[PDB]
DNA sequence: TATATATATATGTGTATATATACACACATACATATACA
DNA sequence: TATATGTATGTGTGTATATATACACATATATATATATA
């Protein structure tokens, strides 16, 4: 078997080495008859266009290779290259230089190793790059190759490690790939997973692994596909998933909406989706050597494949949530808030927030904080804000649930009524609080926007007792520290 | 087995030259249909062979190539 | 991209909401365009010539879209928006 | 640069209406989560 | 495939807490909109 694929990229030199059986170290008869000299199989495999083991591909074959061209394309864009291959009895070293113009005779020794290695220097200058590569070009190319290796690591079998510059490549699952691609747009997000199986051979031999993230902050539909090892960017497998998800999304949208008239299409359905699809599909064809786009009849998937309904349901749920949210996000985007001049800056912890109870109270406080020279030792708006408590605070102690998970911890999940309270949303957005934080350390207690909340309430028994106790109860129930 | 091919057999077996050599779903496939003295561009919702359309296309673009090549000339 | 930049400008102008952010899909999903002509120096991604290859800046440096066309287009699109 | 639109703001004394929160408890409507199975 | 079974919402009463909005009327000013000039 192939137990490893070592890829490296350093000082411009690019190398790739695998450890299955090597390329046959043997004389090629017809190639030698053509060349009128002794030609061995690796020289045909690396220097003879339209040559390889896939000239006659089977309908069930899931290798990317088909044309007998790719390797010679690598050689033709190499200033120098070294093919090394060993079959357990011999090792074979051949040097192929000057864009396939100089093909040195090979050197054949005994060896008991078994592997194939291609090592080469591209013609970076001829291809538009600096010589040697600039800092930015080098970093860009390393990042791109590193990405391709991660993709291999998800596509390759489970006995095969993918190395890039000697470190192993982490991402052995489509979920790992999804998390990698969405680490910034949508960290800590929900990953819908599916294994799409078929019932008839050959398709039943090759399940498609799928991971999808669904986020409101995704601007367009997006997929990553590794099919037959090829990072292709267009193909009817994507459309299969898109159309299936859309049909379910339309059904449940018209169900959930009591408007019952609006008509959404695939762009609405899918623009918040990021999908990774990895696996093998037998019998596909491409639109060129690059293999950017696979070619197939759509019905292959309609006849043979089924997307598990749990995945479809999860996906439709997330998408229809976003749809209704987007319809009513305009009414979410008017509180009474006077920002202090130094709120959220370098002296943000020097600042107070005088949370008053109504609007007449804010009239009093704004009268008081503007005595400019009648109160030279008083406060002012350089370190003091104002906000309205909106009457009486909602309590959270009657509107929250401690639910027990599997690991042995009770997480405290709120209510949809408490979540949508306009007053408490205001003070959370003003103070910059976070619900999953705990603020035990001072490194966390300096990430806020003010230094203290100060309740300027009435002194009658209603305002002094009730809403001040409910404000204390809110802060105790969520952040006692 | 390692095989060496010629252009001819290669082009008959391999999709890199003109696209797929059998019927596949071609996204955006269109055709012109006449409806009572009106030309309409309509979708063709049926699989077709990309290589088959390419052999028409190759000749047609050769002809329009000749047209551009000669447009500032005498003949 | 050119049509989108103009569409975003005039959408924020015409809207007195003044907060909503639209992208290229919103800008362009109601457009059907035909583009015909010659471009010197292009390259392709294969024999089929499905995709032409070029530096984007070729157009940023050399070409200009007439403003009357951009204005007409932006008007129609913002009406729909 | 010009003549020309059509909408837009503010003042006092008037005409009409809207809406958020607390607090207790009997009662009504919505699943949904199992448990025999089937 | 029916059954319970433990979950979650949901108005409703009196006495409290804090707000919101449409319209008429005269006249001076305004800031961008518009022809056609070219």
């Amino acid at each position: 078997k192939v137990t490893y694929i070592k890829i490296s990229f350093d000082k411009g030199v690019f190398s790739c080495e695998n450890d299955g059986p090597g390329i046959p170290i043997a004389k090629h008869e017809q190639a030698s008859l053509i060349a009128k000299r002794d030609v061995y199989v690796p020289e045909v495999a690396s220097c003879h266009f339209l040559a390889g083991t896939n000239i006659n591909k089977a309908k069930d074959c899931i290798k990317g290779g088909t044309n007998g061209v790719g390797l010679k394309l690598a050689m033709v864009h190499s200033q120098w290259a070294i093919l090394t291959t060993a079959d357990g009895a011999q090792k074979y070293v051949q040097h192929i230089n000057q864009r396939l113009d100089i093909i040195e005779p090979p050197t054949i020794t005994p060896s008991r190793e078994m592997f194939t290695r291609i090592e080469l220097m591209p013609v970076y200058q001829e291809l538009g790059y600096a010589e040697p590569l600039s800092e930015t070009e080098q970093a860009d190319l390393s990042a791109w190759i590193y990405l391709r290796a991660c993709q291999c690591a998800a596509y390759v079998g489970k006995g095969t490690t993918i190395y890039y510059n000697d470190k192993p490549c982490r991402t052995g699952s489509v979920m790992a790939l999804a998390k990698m691609y969405t680490l910034l747009s949508a960290p800590n997000s929900t990953i819908h997973t599916a294994t799409i199986k078929a019932d008839a051979k050959p398709y039943s031999l090759h399940p498609l692994q799928v991971a999808a993230v669904v986020s409101p902050k995704f601007k367009k539909f997006e997929h990553v596909s590794v099919i037959n090892g090829v990072n292709c960017v267009k193909g009817e497998h994507v459309t299969f998933l898109k159309k299936t998800i859309n049909e379910m999304v339309v059904k449940k949208f018209q169900q959930t909406i009591k408007d019952k008239n609006r008509k959404t299409t695939l762009r609405d359905s899918c623009s918040n989706i990021f999908i990774v699809i990895v696996g093998s599909i037998p019998g596909i064809e491409w639109t060129g050597q690059r293999k950017d786009e696979l070619s197939i009849a759509e019905n292959v998937f309609k006849t043979h494949y089924s997307i598990p309904s749990s995945f479809l349901t999860s996906m439709t749920k997330s998408i229809v949530d976003i749809l209704l949210q987007s319809i009513s996000k305009k009414d979410n985007h008017v509180d009474k808030y006077t920002r202090a001049r130094n709120a959220g800056g370098k002296r943000a912890q020097d600042c107070m927030l005088l949370a008053a109870e109504g609007d007449s109270a804010l009239s009093l406080l704004r009268t008081g904080l503007t005595l400019g020279k009648s109160n030279p030792s008083g406060p002012s708006f350089d370190f003091c804000g104002m906000i309205s408590l909106g009457g009486v605070i909602m309590n959270a102690c009657k509107k929250v649930t401690n639910i027990t998970t599997d690991s042995g911890e009770t997480i405290m999940v709120r209510n949809e009524q408490l979540t949508n309270n306009k007053v408490l949303q205001g003070i959370v957005q003003v103070l910059g609080l976070d619900f999953n934080c705990h603020y035990k350390t001072q490194e966390e207690r300096a990430k806020l926007r003010y230094g203290c909340i100060v309740a300027c309430v009435d002194q009658d028994l209603d305002g002094c007792g009730k809403i001040l106790g409910l404000l204390l109860a809110y802060f105790h129930l969520f952040w006692p520290q | 087995a390692f095989e060496i091919s010629d252009f001819k057999e290669h082009a008959k077996k391999k999709s890199m030259w003109a696209g797929a050599l059998n019927k596949v779903t071609i996204s955006g496939l269109m055709g012109v249909f006449t409806e009572d003295e009106d030309l309409m561009a309509l979708p063709i919702h049926r699989d077709h062979c990309p290589a088959l359309l390419k052999i028409f296309d190759e000749i047609i673009v050769n002809a329009t190539d000749h047209e551009r090549a000669c447009h500032n000339k005498t003949k």
